[PDB]
RNA sequence: GGAGGUCAACAUCAAGAACUGUGGGCCUUUGCCUAUAGAACUUAUAACGAACAUGGUUCUUGCCUUUUACCAGAACCAUCCGGGUGUUGUCUCCAUCCAUAUUUUUUGGAACUUUUC
RNA sequence: AUAAAUUUUUAAG
């Protein structure tokens, strides 16, 4: 949705929120213990 | 032409410009095309996960929502001489078909199903791999 | 299965049942002696679809629902002799497998035009002729195929003996109190109390007693036909049916290992067909797996391939499928938490079953 | 292409009254219409043109011969014309 | 430029009202985009057969009612 | 709650083609047929549907912004509530309208969208049982498959007449990308494939 | 290679969809498709140890309007003054 | 008169899948039925914001000397940072549809004479 | 044949 339209509205400049689709997506796989256990802290804090 | 006015409200633009604008945004973006991919990962299925208590494997935890089920009758449906293991019933099923596997929901939603099985195939390689191009990806026919 | 969470409520869910019957024409619903109500349904979004419109619209009450369970059906595989309760009348039965081709056939409802079968529904199509078709097609004794009376859903009844020729009139009486008695014991069971399937009955002779009676033998025969159809299934070497689903499945090519794996696992474990896709990456596999196993599987397949791939699973051709066990052992292994060996699985399930009912 | 080829296939189904260069006028149910107001109909009565009348099952006239067709006037209503 | 739909008609016996309030009958065999109609003979309406098949024009035509329903 | 609907005598969209007519169209058994629809899952039905609807009918109530020039499709035979958030089609449902043929004989017709996933092919049976002819939606990409085979049996077994539509082909160009040539034998390839089950009908 | 790649399948799968062809012949050819889009390590592979910089490797001049220089001369063995 | 404004005021934005005006019939204004015209904004993985906080009461918990301050769930409400559309006002910057004649249409089979009324 | 991870402090008596 961001991006294939060309034709819309400002968004107040901290409404666009970078960072959600990182940890929407999985967690991949590397990660050591405290950014998994970061990102179930974000959705959490989303869902709710 | 572009945008409104000194106001600054409704961007208009032109294709050139925002490719050139996809193509620099191509470290912050969520690049995941195919809706398959969430599966229970979109919302309902996290609603679900709460309200039944359960916690997908790389999901949120929350909190019981109805919190007593120790009550209980010593009671012969749901017993074991009476029913026979032939799968385990991992949770996801439970999550995925909420008002079946798992007696007794409440206030649960609907997952949604499935879409299409996407199969998109861009070419990322060559600037100049033309627009049309029959992909090794593909059968022949 | 079904259960209402508090007894003092089960009239409320019947009142919601016979709507939903309605409503989705395809369920079909039972009870029992247990009090416990069946819900059969195609699949499972079908089973999700209903119990969602039973909650939350028709019927409002909780309730408990089993672990998803499946049909069984009841074969059989190879002096002989049967008795009434009360010693004046007595039957036997004789029973064997039939054509596989045969009960495919039937189970095929078909017009039969051309130099093709015909199904067993028009039975009042030329008798005679009809036992042309048997005796044809299926190899059919010529003399029963005279002597084929009436058939049921899949399978059907025959006489062979004298005293039958001694009285064939006799007999013409109770025709039609037996062909309830072989419907009565055919939609009921032996061992599962669950319907029999695929199975010959050639009659070896029926005892009435002196002077026959008035209406003694009216009602005296069915259940008699009761005891005569099970006692001839027993000693026949039963077996228990498991149905098949017909997998379809469809997949981005090099995800291919992956499915390999799941059937592995899921002892569908046939996959028959892989048919390339044409001018798109894909292959549809078609293949097969029972139902009982099947339970989860579709998600299992959903998730695995991370969002490409999807799976549909569904039951046509109506095939079937000996499970594997011994029909009965008392030294048998029953797990207890784990999924049996395949040394018994029927084994297992009857002694599961029956204890569903007692 | 004609409008009132276009009005007479609609009439199809319908009851349409038919006079001829003769001035033989029927009245039946319209089967089929063409191009060339080729009509068949069914259910048709048959006036002389002097006046006595005749039953008969299913005529077919060529429209060159044809003169004038009636419609029913609920075909007024929709939706050929706009 | 489409055909007449007289397949329905087709080996059938027809009254063919013909120019100048004559008459023609007999059995059809066969026709073409002009409406020319041939058909297995019968007679000019007392009465009297004329040959064995005949073939009617297209514009001597004005009617072919059906005798046959 | 349950269900969504129009629950009102004056709100019921005009519908251009002025119903009472079509009522008298209704008359002569003639001119109107009964068009059930059927194919695989996701195969464009209920969509499709929505195209004639939208088509007929000229202002909308349940139109969004949204979709009304939109991205997200109307699906306007779908009504219930499990049907719209389970994302798929579940009771078979009817649309009536009449619409001309390029004739412009216009004919009454009821449509039927039926449930394309496997485990409702009971309610499709229906569909068929009664509707006179039936269109058979095929998804191109998709390709035949043993579902659409298992059709195409049922329809010509119960003596219905059948006519084919490939469908979404967004997907075809705008995702394959395929080369025009390559793509036109695709089409070739599905239709010599699917005629072996139509067998003596092209 | 990758143009002269290219076209060579664009030719070469050409064949399989207009022309007509064996059995034989087919079920090989798109045997290799598949293996393709399997990415060809099953006819690939090999003895790697050998390094493209380090390893002293010759770049052969031919071209096919080359007689390849056909040396019987060298086949068989002289008279070393040496 | 046109374009704009990091300008104002006043309306309207969560519902029977839902708005309003009008003609006609009935009851007796409401209301029901019928006909007709017009519907910006926002809604179906449901909504003014593809964003994301705080407070109050009430229960259930969790830390556990007591209270502010708190741990994490629910119900019922509130506040706050923002938004769209419409009308009016004001300000700034500029201007005063084939083309052609041999059976279905338009290259005619039309006319003359006579009776009845 | 496993990828399951709670907290965290200031004032007043
Ligand atoms: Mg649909
Ligand atoms: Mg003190
Ligand atoms: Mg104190």
């Amino acid at each position: 949705f961001p991006f294939n339209r060309t034709k819309g509205k400002m968004v107040r400049a901290q409404d666009v929120a970078l960072a959600k689709k990182w940890f929407l997506q999985h967690p991949d796989e590397e990660y050591p213990v405290k950014v998994k256990v970061s990102y179930q802290k974000l959705l959490k804090n989303y869902v709710l | 032409k572009k945008v409104n006015g000194t106001s600054y409200k409704k961007w208009s633009f032109d294709l050139p410009e925002m490719s050139n604008l996809y193509r620099l945004s191509t470290p912050l973006r969520d690049e995941v095309t195919d809706k398959n991919y969430y599966y229970l990962f979109d919302k309902k299925s996290f609603f679900n996960g709460k309200a039944l208590n359960n916690a997908i494997p790389g999901g949120p935890k929350f909190e019981p929502l109805y919190p007593r089920e120790e009550e209980e009758d010593y009671n012969e449906f749901n017993s074991i001489d009476r029913v026979i293991f032939r799968v385990p019933i991992r949770s996801e099923y439970k999550v995925a078909f909420p008002h079946l596997y798992n007696s007794r929901p409440r206030s649960v939603r609907i997952p949604w199903y499935n879409n299409p099985v996407s199969c998109i195939i861009q070419n990322d390689e060559e600037y100049d791999t033309p627009a049309l191009f029959f992909d090794p990806s593909l059968n022949p026919i | 299965v079904l259960q209402p969470l508090l007894p003092r409520e089960l009239p409320k869910l019947l009142d919601a049942l016979n709507k939903i019957s309605k409503y989705y024409p395809g369920v079909i619903i039972k009870v029992e002696e247990s009090g416990e109500h069946v819900i059969l349904g195609n699949g499972e979004l079908y089973m999700d679809c209903l119990l969602y419109d039973l909650r939350a619209s028709y019927a409002k009450i909780e309730i408990k629902i089993s672990d998803p369970l499946t049909v069984f059906s009841e074969s059989c595989s190879n002096s002989r002799l049967g008795e009434e309760n009360l010693p004046g009348l007595s039957i036997s039965v004789a029973a064997e497998p039939m054509d596989s081709k045969m009960i495919q056939d039937l189970s095929r409802n078909t017009l039969g035009k051309g130099q093709n079968c015909l199904d067993i529904d028009g039975i009042m199509d030329n008798p005679r002729k009809l036992s042309k078709i048997l005796r044809t097609e299926y190899g059919w004794d010529s003399l029963a195929s005279r002597n084929v009376w009436s058939f049921y859903n899949g399978n059907v009844l025959i006489n062979d003996t004298l005293p039958d020729e001694i009285s064939p009139e006799l007999l013409s009486k109770y025709k039609e109190q037996i062909i309830q008695g072989f419907y009565w014991a055919v939609k009921e069971g032996p061992l599962a109390e669950e319907p029999i399937y695929g199975v010959q009955y050639k009659l070896l002779s029926i005892s009435v007693p002196s002077d026959v009676n008035i209406d003694v033998m009216k009602s005296q025969i069915i259940p008699l036909m009761k005891k005569a159809c099970y006692v001839g299934l027993l000693t026949a070497i039963p077996i228990l049916l498991e149905p098949i689903y017909e997998v379809d499945i469809t997949v981005h090519a090099p995800l291919l290992p992956i499915v390999e794996e799941l059937m592995k696992k899921r002892r569908g474990s046939r996959i028959y067909k892989t048919i390339k896709v044409a001018g798109t990456p894909l292959l549809e596999v078609r293949g097969q797996v029972p139902v009982i196993e099947s339970a989860g599987f579709e998600t299992d397949l959903r998730l695995s391939t991370n969002g490409l791939g999807m799976c549909q699973l569904y039951f046509w051709h109506k095939i079937w499928r000996k499970v594997p066990g011994d029909v009965l052992d008392k030294d048998a292994f029953i797990p207890k938490l784990k999924p049996a060996p395949i040394n018994s699985l029927s084994r297992d399930f009857v002694m599961k079953t029956r204890r569903r009912k007692g | 292409n004609g409008i009132p080829v276009k009005l007479l296939n609609e009439a199809q189904g319908h009851i349409v009254s038919l006079e001829l260069t003769t001035g033989a006028t029927y009245r039946g149910k319209l089967v089929e219409s063409e191009d060339s107001m080729n009509v068949q109909l069914r259910d048709v009565i048959a006036t002389e043109p002097q006046g006595a009348v005749t039953h008969m099952d299913q005529i077919f006239v060529r429209g060159s011969q044809i003169k004038f067709i009636v419609v029913p006037d609920l075909l007024k209503n929709a939706p050929l014309f706009k | 430029v489409s055909t007449p739909e007289l397949k329905k008609y087709m080996d059938k016996k027809i009254l063919l009202n013909i120019n100048g309030s004559r008459k023609v009958a007999g059995i059809l065999r066969g026709y073409d985009i002009f409406l020319n109609v041939v058909l297995d003979d019968a007679m000019e309406i007392n009465n009297h057969q004329l040959g064995l098949q005949t073939v009617i024009r297209g514009n001597s035509i004005i009617s072919l009612e059906a005798l046959d329903a | 709650e349950h269900t969504i609907f129009t629950q009102l005598k004056k709100n019921i969209p005009k519908t251009r083609y002025n119903r009472d007519y079509m009522l008298s169209m209704a008359n002569i058994p003639e001119r109107i047929i009964n068009v059930g629809v059927i194919g695989p899952l996701h195969s464009g039905k209920t969509s499709l549907m929505d195209l004639l609807v939208i088509d007929s009918h000229k202002r909308i109530p349940d139109m969004s912004k949204n979709v009304e020039l939109g991205w997200k499709p109307l699906r306007y035979l779908d009504n219930l509530k499990q049907e719209i958030d389970r994302g798929l089609s579940i009771k078979l449902n009817g649309s009536t309208l009449l619409c001309t043929d390029l004739e412009s004989k216009s004919r009454m017709i009821n449509f039927l969208d039926a449930p394309g996933h496997v485990n409702f092919m009971d309610e499709t049976a229906v569909a068929l049982a009664a509707s006179d002819l039936v269109l058979i939606v095929i998804d191109v990409v998709e390709g035949v498959t043993f579902v659409v085979e298992q059709l195409i049996k049922q329809s010509i077994k119960n003596n219905v007449a059948m006519c084919f539509v490939i469908n979404k082909l967004d997907r075809l160009i705008l995702d394959l990308k395929l080369p025009p040539m390559d793509a036109y034998l695709k089409l070739n390839h599905i239709i010599a494939n699917i005629n072996s089950f139509t067998k003596g009908n092209v | 290679s990758k143009k002269t790649h290219d076209m060579i399948w664009e030719k070469l799968r050409y064949i399989l969809q207009t022309q007509e062809l064996s059995s034989t012949l087919r079920e090989s050819l798109e045997t290799l498709f598949e293996i393709r889009q399997k990415d060809y390590k099953s006819g690939s592979q090999g003895l790697f140890i050998l390094d493209p910089t380090s390893y002293t490797v010759h770049t052969h001049s031919y071209i096919v309007s080359d007689e390849d220089e056909a040396n019987k001369e060298l086949g068989n063995f002289e008279k070393c003054e040496n």
